[PDB]
């Protein structure tokens, strides 16, 4: 069976302008594998970004972390974009303050 | 506890055309990566500084490569399944594997396989037998030959008394550094717009290690019990294996009633973390 992916995105610590932090996506609870995820600012891919091994769920469902280290600001706007083949289009999720 | 005898194995063969494989595969203990299989080499990354030198000596890392039911043999038999069931390309199969030891002898052992996100055959290692979980010919099949297989479920038989469990024992002994670290989660307490003229009060939970924690809510300073106005969230990871986690509770405005966040977790001891509603 296929699965949709579920987006979460948050931060590590509750975020403070102007102080270091982690932004993360986590993508999970989809099938089959192939699965293509990028961290936005303000709309633009960042560049470096980690993420954790593949693996899945008692469910056979998978899981992804993906993660980068970041510098909220006033202005800035952060977002995960998720392509999977159960999408039409990529799901973009903003990113949550509160999260 | 005992989360951290747990020993554990996913394995994903995903079957693009004939020639093409591709892996993915991990060993956990408790929710500590010991081992990720590398899909370019299809060798054992070993993940940890305190995990190389000791197995090896139980020969681990030759059973799960090179053995009768190694990943060599097992993408091969895969492919030769998919093709003796006359099924087409793509195939993902998945393979999840486990081995606990409890502090009073007992053990528990499991090989599950799956097909396309679904059960597909599970070895039952007491009646020395592979069991059909779903009722097709690709189920039949593989359940059959691995049954007949007589030199498998033997081997397996060692594998989970003899050889998962001494592996477990000096993992045990080398990994605290991981397996024993301890730190105390923060929470945070606020208030957010929610439908039907109620508040959403929050508590974000975050830091904390090991995962199992439990958050509750107070009306008064008794706990709330659960009701369609009480959520609490799944736990979430962050990149440095610690977790987090967002409990929620609808509260009618000025209801007179003070409301916290408690959160219980093994690290604090028999301190909770409790954290006010403020206005
Ligand atoms: C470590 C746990 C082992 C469980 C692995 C799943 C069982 C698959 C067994 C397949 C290997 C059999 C030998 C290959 C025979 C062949 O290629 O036809
Ligand atoms: C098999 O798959 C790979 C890429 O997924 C492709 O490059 C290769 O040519 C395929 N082989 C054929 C033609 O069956
Ligand atoms: C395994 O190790 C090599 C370094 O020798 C590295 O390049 C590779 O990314 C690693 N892969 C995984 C998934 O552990
Ligand atoms: C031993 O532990 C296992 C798992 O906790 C349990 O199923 C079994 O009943 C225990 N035996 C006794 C009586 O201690």
């Amino acid at each position: 069976i296929q699965r949709t992916p579920k987006i979460q995105v948050y931060s590590r610590h509750p975020a403070e302008n102007g102080k270091s932090n982690f932004l993360n996506c986590y993508v999970s609870g989809f099938h089959p594998s192939d699965i293509e995820v990028d961290l936005l600012k303000n709309g633009e891919r960042i560049e470096k970004v980690e993420h954790s091994d593949l693996s899945f769920s008692k469910d056979w469902s998978f899981y992804l972390l993906y993660y980068t280290e970041f510098t909220p600001t006033e202005k800035d706007e952060y977002a995960c974009r998720v392509n999977h083949v159960t999408l039409s289009q990529p799901k973009i999720v903003k990113w949550d303050r509160d999260m | 506890p005992e989360e951290s005898q747990f020993f554990q194995l996913f394995y994903t063969l995903l079957l693009g055309n004939v020639s093409s494989t591709e892996l993915t595969g991990m060993a956990l203990l408790a929710d500590v990566p010991i081992m990720v299989l590398d899909p370019h080499t299809w060798n054992l990354n070993i993940c940890r500084p305190w995990v190389q030198e000791i197995t090896a000596e139980t020969e681990v890392k030759k059973i799960l490569s090179f053995s009768m039911v190694g990943i060599r043999n097992t993408i091969r038999f895969m492919h030769e399944m998919t093709a003796k069931a006359g099924l087409d390309y793509p195939r993902v199969f998945q393979i999840h594997t486990g081995c606990k030891l409890y502090t009073n002898g007992t053990r528990w052992s499991f090989v599950n396989i799956g097909e396309g996100g679904r059960d597909l055959v599970t070895y039952e290692l007491s009646r020395e037998r592979w069991v059909p979980q779903r009722s097709t010919l690709l189920a039949k099949v593989m359940s059959n030959t691995l049954t007949d297989l007589r030199a498998v479920s033997g081997f397996l038989e060692h594998i989970f008394s003899s050889s998962f469990p001494n592996y477990i024992l000096m993992l045990h002994e080398e990994g605290r550094t991981d397996l024993e670290r301890r730190v105390p989660p923060m929470a945070v307490v606020f208030a957010r717009t929610a439908g039907q003229v109620q508040l959403l009060l929050v508590c974000r939970v975050t830091s904390f290690y090991p995962r199992p924690i439990a958050v509750t809510w107070l009306r008064d300073g008794r706990e709330v019990p659960p009701s369609p106005a009480l959520s609490t969230g799944t736990v979430l990871p962050n990149a440095d294996l610690t977790y987090q986690l967002r409990s929620t509770l609808l509260v009618s405005p000025q209801d007179g009633h003070g409301y916290a966040c408690r959160v219980q977790h093994c690290s604090l001891g028999d301190r909770s973390l409790l954290v006010p509603w403020h206005h």
